[PDB]
């Protein structure tokens, strides 16, 4: 499945454009995959711990905005 | 024991490249080259990547035998500029540069080049007119010999040149007629098929392994060796000594390299050499009085502390005492309630902080009130007692135990042994496990809101009285140096301190004693060269391509009858037996192969330019430079020594 | 007995098989009938194998 | 001192630049870009084709003690003898990998 690579090299480089990037080496594309796996393994795996202790099925927002906050990335906009 | 039964380690110092004594200019050598009969008298080069060789051909060595190198400075302070064009180079201030590209047999620095043939022409008295032989890399590129020639003529104006490879003087000086020249130099190693005294050239081979390569992979092997750090400056001059002086190669690599570092004999198959170190009551009695006054005040804050918590935890024990009396006493109503005055639900819970206070203190007018304090003390006075008496009693049956029923006793500590580690081992794998993720704790805490003394006391026993446990079997023994083969590696059979200033500053060579030359044989797998070893280059060419090249008669026969090994690199003990024992193998059985050593290997290739120099058909090999002037400098009368 | 450093079918009968010890390579001649021996066992080059000239 | 005027009197007595060559033609300059790489004479040349590839399966070795090795790590792809190995390896400063590689001439990317 490895839906890692439908992070695209173009989505990569528009978040690099909005991070000022103006040229990036061909060798970042894999790397960064290898970043955003790694950060968004923790956080799904914060919130489902959420999720369980609460005896949910379902994943909620705020799950996710707990697990950010214990991670300290406090996410506003989706609940206080 | 093990180690101090060994005698004193014998270590070798660190050799490095330097300067050694003034050369003054051997006008000997000159007047001799007009003395002798016309025609006859040539200065002879071998250029060496390693050592530029110079001599008169009329003279059975070389005058000269220097590193390719110059140094040319500004001495800023006194304004005069110095150069240096050898071993002159004290290989002080170490300006170094070389004529050769490294790890290459073609010369690219030309000014560098071109200083060394000025060194070499004044240090043969030139006063100037005498034929030069050049030596030359195999297939030399056409751009370096234009360079080179156009030097010898245009700069030095010498009347004629002549190039040859290094190896086939070599063999020529060894009544070589027809073989298989192989030659291991500091550049690169070479395969030659020689037929009827004239070289394949066309089915030569080359390796680009050599001496420079040894030097260099060995350095990379004892910096990563020492990585935390050898204090000593190790260069690759000194590296290049060492390959020297200690390497070997293997007659059977694999089985002699696995029990390498096997700790018996390591001290035989190891040696040592020692970069250069320097090493270097009122007081300890101070000392000594401020650790005692220290460690007594430490001890009098937790006799402090111990005995405040004695009163404090005492008297927690009848508050907890007088609210189960009052529980007791009161409505069963009043039960929870008032053993909530105890913060907890019933003495179940009640018991368990009862005994952790009773366990801890177990374990640790105003005279009526200082009676009250030496009340506390003589409390726990009286429960160390008890205890005391407790582990003393457990202790006398333990001893009758032992005494009647050893066997099951001992049997009992193995398993308890066993237990106990297998708790540390969870107790290890849950320090592990701890702390792997920060936030193991708090997803868990969400789930609620919404051995080391006993193991080593069970092998102290075992060891007394199982005469079957031994002192390998314990922890400490499974986390010795003495069990580690990382410390074999790096240090040898001996002990390793930091604190020695001698004993730091040394390299133990160990495995790369062997490792390094083997990178010959097997190139791709020892050093990543990716190319065929020379066993298999040997291999290659007499038995696939000289039987299946038209020209050639009783291949391999011929050539198999000479093996013949050239250049220094090939001086390790049992290179020969070793290419030997590779090649028996691909040959037909019984075939006549013989490998030989070249005498002198280093200096033979010289004197067979030497010998060579003058005949006649050398002589119609030279280029005068009339004839340079016209075809150019690439261009070369093609003969049986040089190249195409 | 040695590796097998050549299997040449020569006919199409006849088998030549190359066989190399640590002391030197031999060649063999095989009839066709040792050869679908050789053939029914699994040899293949770089196999270690042992012949019965005569059985 | 004599140690500073002795090195000096020995530098002076080395030296070649003080030493005038009556063979060395004057006349005749070289051309300041002749100093090439093989590379850059190969490629503009375009008879060093003597190097032979092997087709032959290698031998695993251990990355840090040559030893032989069985095993190979997924993380790292240090070859490695032993656990004992594997347990330094794992622990290698982060800069170390990267080297034990380099000197087989092996690099991670
Ligand atoms: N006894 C010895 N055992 C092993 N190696 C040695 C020994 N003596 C010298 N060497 C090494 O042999 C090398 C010298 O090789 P050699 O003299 O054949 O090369 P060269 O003619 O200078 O170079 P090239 O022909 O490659 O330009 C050096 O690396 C030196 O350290
Ligand atoms: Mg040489």
């Amino acid at each position: 499945r490895d839906n890692i690579q439908g992070i695209t090299k173009p989505a990569i480089r528009r978040l690099a454009r909005r991070g000022g990037v103006k040229r990036i080496s061909g060798l970042i594309y894999e790397e960064t995959r290898g970043v955003l796996k790694v950060f968004l393994e923790n956080v799904i795996r914060d919130a489902v711990t959420y999720t369980e202790h609460a005896k949910r099925k379902t994943v909620t927002a705020m799950d996710v905005v707990y697990a950010l906050k214990r991670q300290g990335r406090t996410l506003y906009g989706f609940g206080g | 024991e093990p180690w101090k039964r060994l005698p004193p380690p014998t270590v070798y110092p660190v050799k490095e490249a330097r300067f050694e004594k003034y050369i003054p200019p051997q006008l000997d050598g000159r007047e001799r080259a007009l003395a002798q009969p016309p025609g006859q008298v040539a200065i002879v080069i071998d250029n060496g990547s390693h050592s530029v060789r110079a001599g008169w051909n009329f003279e059975d060595k070389p005058r000269l035998a220097i590193p390719p190198i110059m140094s040319k400075y500004r001495d800023r302070k006194m304004g005069k500029t110095f150069s240096f064009a050898g071993s002159d180079c004290y290989a002080a201030r170490s300006h170094i540069r070389n004529a050769f590209e490294a790890g290459t047999g073609i010369v690219s620095n030309w000014d560098v080049m071109e200083h060394v043939l000025d060194y070499v022409f004044v240090k043969l008295g030139m006063n100037e007119d005498m034929p030069i032989v050049m030596t030359e890399a195999v297939a030399n590129l056409p751009y370096s010999r234009k360079s080179m020639s156009e030097i010898i003529f245009e700069c030095y104006g010498a009347p004629s040149l002549v190039y040859g490879i290094d190896s086939l003087f070599s063999f020529r000086h060894n009544q070589g007629q027809t073989g298989l020249v192989v030659s291991s130099s500091y550049s690169a190693t070479h395969v030659i098929p020689v037929y009827n005294r004239k070289a394949l050239l066309s089915q030569a081979i080359r390796l680009n392994w050599g001496g420079w390569h040894m030097a260099e992979y060995m350095l990379k092997l004892l910096k990563l060796k020492y990585y935390t750090g050898f204090p000593g400056k190790l260069n690759s001059s000194q590296t290049e000594h060492m390959v020297r002086d200690f390497c070997y190669v293997s007659l059977d690599y694999d089985r002699e390299l696995a029990g390498y570092l096997d700790w018996t004999g390591l001290e035989d198959r190891e040696r040592i050499v020692q970069y250069p170190y320097t090493e270097e009551e009122e007081e300890l009695a101070r000392i000594a009085e401020r650790k005692k006054e220290s460690g007594r005040r430490l001890q009098e804050q937790a006799a402090k502390m111990r005995l405040e918590r004695l009163m404090k935890k005492e008297q927690e024990l009848e508050y907890y005492k007088d609210i189960q009396r009052r529980m007791q006493g009161e409505s069963k109503k009043e039960i929870k309630r008032l053993l909530d005055e105890a913060e907890l639900k019933d003495e179940a819970a009640l018991e368990r902080v009862i005994r952790d206070l009773e366990r801890s203190i177990k374990r640790a007018r105003q005279q009526r009130l200082l009676k009250s304090n030496w009340e506390a003390r003589q409390r726990a006075k009286a429960e160390k007692e008890a205890e005391k008496a407790r582990l003393a009693e457990e202790a006398r049956l333990d001893e009758e135990r032992r005494k009647n029923d050893l066997e099951g006793w001992l049997e009992e500590k193995r398993q308890l042994r066993l237990a106990k580690l297998n708790q540390l081992k969870e107790r290890e794998r849950l320090k592990a496990d701890l702390g792997n993720r920060k936030s193991l704790a708090s997803q868990i805490r969400m789930k609620n809101i919404a051995l080391e003394a006993a193991i080593r006391s069970l092998e102290n026993d075992l060891l007394r009285y199982d005469k079957t446990f031994s002192y390998d079997m314990t922890l400490d023994a499974q986390r010795d140096w003495s069990k580690s083969l990382l410390h074999a590696f790096r240090y040898g059979p001996r002990p390793f301190d930091p604190s020695s200033q001698a004993e730091t500053h040394r390299v133990h060579l160990n495995v790369e004693r062997i490792r390094v030359p083997e990178v010959l044989f097997q190139p791709a797998a020892i050093a990543g060269v990716d190319q065929a070893g020379l066993v298999e280059i040997a291999g290659d060419i007499l038995c696939q391509r000289l039987p299946s090249l038209p020209g050639i008669q009783d291949a391999p026969d011929a050539f198999l009858r000479d093996v013949f090994l050239t250049g220094g690199n090939t001086l390790f003990q049992n290179f020969d037996e070793r290419l030997r024992q590779g090649l028996m193998a691909l040959l037909p059985v019984g075939a006549p192969l013989r490998v030989r050593r070249a005498q002198d290997a280093i200096l033979d290739a010289w004197r067979g330019a030497a010998g060579w120099a003058c005949t006649e058909e050398a002589k119609a090999a030279w280029i005068t430079r009339e004839e340079y002037l016209e075809k150019g400098g690439e261009y070369i009368k093609e003969h049986d020594l040089g190249n195409a | 007995e040695g590796e097998v450093t050549e299997m040449t079918p020569e006919e199409a009968s006849t088998l030549l098989i190359g066989l190399k010890s640590a002391r030197g390579q031999k060649k063999l001649r095989l009839d066709p009938s040792i050869y679908e021996a050789i053939q029914k066992e699994r040899v293949q080059v770089g196999d270690v194998i042992y012949i019965e000239t005569n059985t | 001192q004599s140690a500073q005027a002795a090195h000096q009197a020995l530098v002076e007595q080395l030296d070649l630049h003080s030493i005038h060559k009556t063979f060395r033609n004057p006349n005749w300059r070289p051309n300041q870009r002749r100093n090439k790489t093989i590379k850059a004479i190969l490629g503009e040349s375009q008879t060093n084709i003597e190097s032979a590839p092997s087709l032959a399966p290698m031998k695993h070795y251990c990355d840090v003690t040559g030893l032989p090795a069985p095993y190979l790590d997924p993380k790292t792809r240090l070859r490695y003898h032993n656990k004992e190995i594997f347990a330094m390896i794992r622990n290698l400063p982060q800069g170390m990998g990267e080297q034990f590689l380099e000197a087989r001439g092996a690099h991670t990317v």
